[PDB]
């Protein structure tokens, strides 16, 4: 080689060595794609194109990032979403309306071709305002949805001290109605994490954390073929 | 009536069909079929290039057939050194979504841009030795898929709002804006003489438009479910366009036909990039299957199936002078073909 | 007695080319970037170490006790058996480094993993060797005098091994109970943990006493076809490496 | 871009100096600068040279180990620390930037110096150390190489300088073709790998001065006498 | 409304001077096309292996 060739892979070196430093960061932070809707709660979760967002629970980093002036159409930017850890999607469940086409979201976004080993965390947040509808008989699920004959009784349930039986007996409506939409494909390949949560939680990033620790969990445990 | 107003574009679509179909008198596989085959083509990798930490998203060649910049999701642009795979600048780029980079056809422009709505263009040679920001280009409702340099000063960008825009750098303002896509664009390619441009979006269509005047020319359709890569031919008189339906068309400006469909039976996955060689009768079409396949232009038919990579191949480009061919792919690689 | 060595020759021997073919596995598929983690940096280096054990405890078998050269397959065999032995905690130390502890997992370890498979054991041997130098050779058999003052470095620092090793397997069974509350799956998990985390040695400490009539003969079959079984359970039935093989093929048919 | 340095001052004989720079114009991680000397009455001579990150170092054969070269990077700041001096080193230390990748421009610019009046190689000739020269027609510098400066990879490695009177150099072709930026499109060379030479086109005011030529193949890095071109 | 109006007029504008546009024969783009790539099918060192010593690459 010569003075000048010696000189440029020098140099090329430094640069090798500063994607080697940001290796280390990139592979030590989560990154969390946070889906949904309009009115269904991102800002209140969260306090140009995209939006990130940059929290740290325990010791570990994540990179949650909203989608802002993007048409309404997710597919061909969707595609950039294949290494992220897990996809957040925000679901309202008190507008009692809007709900069917939650259900055609999570359908879509959970029957992707791409995202086929992505797991979502399922946060069906603001379970304030359903209760103050449920409580009071403006809003029932049995007239817009005409399958709460069967009423998915809880067989299994954590309420919360303090609940009326028809608020947490309606709320899992909701949660199965989408747990339904979840099993019936993946074949074990992803898992839904549903959560209950209002609009204001302090206990909000840990769900986070949980559902991620039990997704990369499943992942490492898939690499030795014991699952 | 408004439905009474519409209408006459189906009486419209029908004449410009009756036309293109008159115009129709010989394809272009029989008009080759006497001409010599290619010769079985085998190109090995001569380098391959890492250092990229995501999935590469956009490569593209400068004009000296020596530089090369790519594009990833770790938010850095590389400009490779390819005769002696040599790094010769690292940008970091402040959004971490970028699917589209683009060269200046003088060395001295880098243009960015991705999920930010935001064109960033970089000046190579500065006065304090860094490369810098020169404007962040605002404007676009949607992602950027696709930017292609003008001049130094001037720049055309597809972007996910169904809108190309042409770019005034030192204004930093839209001179010109093209509409008429129904889609998020996702391809656009220049002309050797810099006045018309191609583009692709997701409605299966191939719009010409030119740069000075805006408007559209020429619509050209036959595809089946999207374009995601579009390229023009080397003589600058046809392109052709990718597609994720395993269908690579070429169609010539001065018919509007489609002179041939390259697919074999036994592809399923989608084009991502599209070139063309320095004669014209060599198609290089990067596919999902983690493979990319030369096609003979001229003769429709298979000439080079060269493969190596890992995952979907995303970006692809010959050389000006034709001496090698790069493919980008999400495994974080670029190779060297020749 | 007899019968007792047909079963650790033929077991020995079979798992040195299932060892073989383990290693020329990996080595080959080395371009796919699946196969270029630690997870494949510990398996390749632990069946190396494994065939090589195995290849001197059988072509090593037969040499004159007392023999110079029988003494030195000696003390190199209880570096190439510690090695071994050390490979398996790195292996079940990166186990609790990806599944009970999940976060930190692609972080670059490499030197301290290579620090301990090998190098960790020469400061074992190191040691034995500025100490005993007779016990090594044998009154028989060409070993490390299984009966002396030094069957401590292989019965001493791999007794360890094996009492974190089966801890480590029991915090990943209960794991796995729990994402799979098909007790059945808690099976393959001991299964295909059997050869890596080395959890089939802790039935040598019950086949040193007790009726070894009945537990002896089966610290044979499933301690000396471990070759087979690394390359059955981490080289053949893996997934990864069947996709990394399905895609060189798939190159190399296309090219 | 900005350099000043300083250290500059009369010393006796042995007496161990440093000096320092300050490049607070421009980003002095991706420039590996050098330390050029200059006689009162005598052409340059490349004494050092500090690439990025402090991993390469350089010298000529009457400096080396002598003038330790050191970088604080966070300071923005070149040293050049010299032990026990002789009666030689009686040159100003100019201060040059450079860079290098595919397309790069070293010796792009220069500081100010400092003087420090103290009480084999590729050698090159430039012949014809004083040319007369009138405004409006043109000149040929010319200079040679004892070796071929025409390497494998197919560059040359031939540098072209100009110093008016009382100014710091600065750089007016690099690679023997190629022109540097902020000079006029009026100057050009060209030659074969052993015959170089300078032609100036339509000469002007401000071209009266001294112009240099310089290699930068193989590292020992030596220059010319220095054709003064005056009226 | 006047905005699906003003679509509709620009749509059909559009369509109307992309038909009002004169085209060529397909055997002559065909011909050129062959022309083309049969005159510079020698410039190419991708249709011809060019030895490795005036290819950069090797
Ligand atoms: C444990 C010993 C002896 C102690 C040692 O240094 C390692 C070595 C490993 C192989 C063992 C050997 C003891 C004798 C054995 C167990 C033979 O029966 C066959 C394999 C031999």
């Amino acid at each position: 080689l010569s003075a000048e060739d010696k000189a440029a892979v020098e140099r090329s070196k430094m640069i090798e060595k500063q994607l080697q430093k940001d290796k280390q960061v990139y592979r030590a932070t989560h990154r969390l794609l946070l889906l949904g809707a309009d009115n269904s709660g991102k800002s209140t979760i969260v306090k140009s194109g995209i939006f990130e967002t940059k929290f740290q629970v325990d010791k570990v980093n994540f990179h949650m990032f909203d989608v802002g002036a993007q048409r309404d159409e997710r597919r061909k930017w969707i595609q950039c979403f294949n290494d992220v850890t897990a996809i957040i999607f925000v679901v309202d469940s008190s507008d009692y309306n809007r709900l069917q086409e939650a259900l055609n979201d999570f359908k879509s976004i959970w029957n992707n071709r791409w995202l086929r080993t992505i797991s979502v965390i399922l946060f069906l947040n603001k379970q304030d305002l359903l209760a103050e509808k449920v409580l009071a008989g403006k809003s029932k699920i049995e007239d817009y949805f005409p399958e709460f004959a069967r009423y998915t009784t809880p067989e299994d349930a954590t309420p919360e001290p303090g609940e009326d039986p028809r608020v947490t007996r309606a709320k899992y409506f909701i949660r199965d109605e989408f747990l339904r939409i979840s099993t019936a494909s993946g074949d074990g390949r992803h898992y839904c994490y549903p959560h209950f949560t209002c609009s204001v939680d302090t206990e909000n990033a840990r769900r986070i954390f949980n559902d991620c620790r039990d997704i990369i969990q499943r992942m490492h445990l898939r690499q030795y073929e014991l699952l | 009536e408004l439905d009474q107003l519409r209408q006459e574009a189906e009486q419209l679509k029908n004449q410009i069909r009756d036309a293109r179909k008159a115009c129709a008198d010989a394809t272009l596989s029989q008009i080759t079929n006497n001409i010599d085959p290619v010769g079985r083509i085998q190109m090995r990798t001569r380098r391959t290039l890492r250092g990229h930490l995501a999935k590469i998203y956009a490569m593209h060649w400068g004009t000296d057939s020596r530089l090369l910049v790519s594009a990833s999701q770790d938010g850095k642009l590389i400009i490779w050194d390819s005769y002696t795979t040599n790094k010769v600048h690292a940008i970091p780029l402040r959004s971490s979504w970028v699917m589209t980079c683009a060269y200046a056809p003088s060395g001295n422009y880098v243009a960015c841009g991705g999920l930010d709505n935001i064109c960033s263009i970089y000046n190579l040679k500065t006065r304090e030795g860094n490369v810098r920001v020169s404007r962040e280009l605002a404007g676009h409702t949607g992602y950027l898929s696709c930017c292609r340099f003008l001049d130094d000063n001037q720049i055309v960008t597809s972007s996910g709002d169904t809108t190309c825009a042409l770019w005034d750098i030192e204004t930093g303002q839209q001179t010109t804006t093209f509409t008429g896509h129904t889609g998020d664009v996702m391809s656009l390619s220049l002309a050797p003489d810099t006045r018309l441009f191609v583009s692709g979006a997701c409605d299966a269509s191939a719009k010409l438009w030119d740069v000075r005047e805006g408007m559209c020319r020429q619509t050209f359709t036959g595809h089946e479910s999207d374009i995601n890569a579009i390229c023009f031919f080397p003589n600058g008189n046809a392109f052709a366009t990718g597609s994720d339906d395993a269908t690579c068309r070429l169609f010539d400006l001065r018919a509007d036909q489609e002179l041939m469909t390259y697919s074999h039976d036994n592809i399923i996955c989608g084009i991502t990039s599209v070139s063309f060689s320095k004669s014209g009768r060599l198609l290089l079409a990067g596919y999902d299957d983690f493979n990319c396949n030369v096609w003979d232009a001229l003769k429709a038919d298979r000439a080079g199936v060269l493969a190596g990579h890992d995952n979907r191949v995303s970006c692809l480009g010959v050389t000006d002078d034709g001496m090698a061919v790069a493919t980008g792919s999400w495994d974080s690689f670029l190779k060297i073909w020749n | 007695q007899v019968a007792l060595s047909s079963i650790s020759y033929v077991g020995c021997s079979l798992s040195v080319l299932c060892l073989v073919a383990t290693l020329v596995t990996f080595a080959v598929l080395s371009s796919v970037s699946t196969i270029r983690n630690q997870r494949y940096h510990i398996h390749a280096n632990l069946s190396f170490a494994v065939l090589v054990a195995q290849v001197l405890l059988l072509i090593s078998f037969r040499l004159e006790p007392g023999t110079t050269p029988c003494q030195v397959m000696a003390v190199l065999l209880h570096y190439f058996f510690l090695s071994a032995f050390a490979w398996m905690l790195v292996e079940g130390l990166h186990l609790y480094s990806m599944v009970i502890k999940v976060f930190g997992s692609e972080d670059s370890k490499h030197r301290y993993y290579y620090g301990m498979g090998w190098g960790f054991p020469l400061l074992i041997c190191i040691i034995s060797l500025s100490f005993a130098m007779d016990s090594y050779g044998t009154s028989n058999n060409c070993w490390l005098s299984l009966a002396s003052g030094a069957i401590w470095a292989f019965v001493a620092p791999a007794l360890f091994v094996i009492v974190v090793n089966i801890g480590i397997l029991i915090a990943v069974t209960r794991v796995i109970s729990q994402i799979s509350a098909a007790f059945k799956l808690t099976a393959k998990a001991v299964a295909v943990l059997l050869p890596i985390l080395g959890t089939s040695w802790v039935f040598g400490v019950l086949a040193v006493n007790g009726c070894a009539v009945v537990f002896q003969y089966m610290f044979a079959t499933l301690n000396s076809l471990q070759g087979l079984f690394i390359f059955l359970f981490h080289c053949l039935l893996n997934s990864e490496v069947r996709a990394a093989f399905k895609h060189k093929t798939k190159v190399w048919s296309l090219t | 871009v900005q350099l000043v340095e300083s250290g500059g001052g009369l010393v006796q004989p042995g007496g161990s100096r440093k000096l320092s720079c300050s490049a607070s114009g421009f980003a002095f991680s991706s420039f590996g600068m050098h330390w050029v000397r200059q006689a009162p009455e005598k052409g340059l001579e490349w004494v050092a040279y500090i690439s990025s990150g402090s991993g390469t170092i350089y010298y000529a054969d009457t400096v080396k180990g002598r003038f330790t070269i050191s970088r604080d990077d966070p300071k923005n700041t070149l040293f050049l620390q010299m032990t026990s001096l002789r009666s030689e080193d009686t040159a100003m230390y100019y201060c040059v930037r450079s860079i290098y990748y595919y397309g790069s421009s070293p010796f792009d610019f220069w500081g100010q110096g400092t003087t420090l009046t103290v009480s084999s190689d590729i050698v090159m000739t430039q012949a014809t150390s004083s040319v007369p020269v009138t405004p409006g027609e043109s000149v040929s510098i010319s200079c040679r190489s004892s070796k071929s400066l025409l390497h494998s990879n197919g560059n040359t490695y031939l540098y072209w300088f100009l110093q008016r009177p009382g100014q710091s150099p600065q750089l007016l072709i690099y690679r023997m073709s190629n022109l540097a930026s902020g000079v006029p499109d009026r100057f050009s060379g060209s030659g074969s790998g052993t015959a170089f030479t300078l032609t100036i086109s339509r000469l002007e005011a401000e071209d009266v001065g001294v112009y240099y030529c310089m290699q930068h193949l193989e590292y020992p890095l030596t220059f010319g006498a220095g054709t003064k071109l005056e009226l | 409304n006047t905005a699906s109006i003003a679509q509709a007029r620009k749509l059909v504008e559009q369509l109307k001077m992309e038909a009002n546009i004169d085209r060529i024969k397909v055997s002559k783009a065909a011909a050129d096309l062959m022309a083309y790539c049969e005159a510079h099918a020698k410039e190419d060192p991708l249709l011809t292996p060019v030895p490795a010593s005036e290819n950069p690459f090797r």
